[PDB]
C-alpha cells in the first residue's frame, strides 16, 4: 500500500563503478535478477482495472446480485502482506557494517 | 607502483561504501516481488467480478 | 408457455455451455467467488 512503489531506484552508476567488475561478476546476474523483477513490478500497478458497475445493471435484469457483488467487492480489500526477512537482511546489515569497519581499519594501516 | 596501490585501496575503500546501497537494493528487490505478487491478486480479484459479471 | 422440446434442448444448450465456459460446477457463479490466496514468495537473501 505504500513504501516502494515502481518509481524506487537506487543509483546503479556509483554501483557499477565501486564493483570490480567480473570479480564481482555475481552484480551482472543480480542487476538482471532484479531487473526480472521490476519486469513483475512492470505489471500489475496498485490501482486495478476499474468496471463500470451501472451498465451491467442496467443490462442485466435483476441488478440486485451486482449490488451484492459490488458491496462484497467494496467490503474485501485486502491490504498488503507483511515483510518476511527484512530482520535477516537488518543482521547481514550490522554484519556488513562490522566488516565495512574492518576492511576501512586494514585499508588504512 | 606506491601510488597505484594507494589508487586500488581508495577504490576498495569505495566499495565498501557502497555496500549499503547494494543492501538497499536487495530490500527493494524483495518489497517489489511482494508487491508484484499482491496487485496481481488485486488484478485477478478484479477480473473475477468482471468474469461473474 | 407452450414451448417444443427444441427450445428447452435449446436452453439447456445454452446453459451447460455457460456452465462450462466461466467454470460453474467447481463454484457458485451467483454468490461472491471464495478466494483461496496464499503467502507471496520471497527469494532467499543470498543467491
Amino acid at each position: 500500500a505504500s513504501k516502494r512503489i515502481a518509481r524506487s531506484s537506487i543509483d546503479w552508476a556509483k554501483m557499477a563503478e565501486s564493483v570490480p567488475e567480473s570479480q564481482k561478476a555475481m552484480y551482472n546476474q543480480f542487476k538482471a535478477k532484479s531487473d526480472g523483477y521490476i519486469r513483475k513490478a512492470l505489471s500489475y500497478p496498485e490501482q486495478p482495472s476499474p468496471i463500470n458497475w451501472e451498465h451491467y445493471r442496467k443490462s442485466l435484469t435483476n441488478p440486485a446480485m451486482v449490488d451484492a457483488f459490488k458491496k462484497q467487492y467494496e467490503a474485501l480489500k485486502v491490504p498488503y502482506p507483511e515483510d518476511k526477512v527484512s530482520s535477516q537482511i537488518d543482521a547481514q546489515e550490522a554484519e556488513a557494517k562490522k566488516e565495512i569497519t574492518k576492511f576501512i581499519q586494514e585499508s588504512r594501516g | 607502483g606506491f601510488e597505484e596501490a594507494i589508487t586500488l585501496e581508495e577504490r576498495a575503500q569505495k566499495s565498501a561504501e557502497a555496500q549499503i546501497m547494494l543492501f538497499q537494493a536487495k530490500r527493494e528487490n524483495v518489497q517489489f516481488q511482494l508487491e508484484a505478487a499482491y496487485r496481481a491478486r488485486l488484478h485477478h480479484v478484479n477480473n473475477e467480478i468482471k468474469k461473474r459479471l | 408457455l407452450e414451448a417444443s422440446t427444441e427450445i428447452q434442448r435449446e436452453l439447456d444448450a445454452e446453459l451447460d455451455k455457460l456452465k462450462k465456459m466461466y467454470g460453474g460446477d467447481t463454484a457458485d457463479l451467483s454468490k461472491f467467488p471464495s478466494f483461496h490466496f496464499e503467502d507471496p514468495v520471497v527469494d532467499p537473501i543470498n543467491m
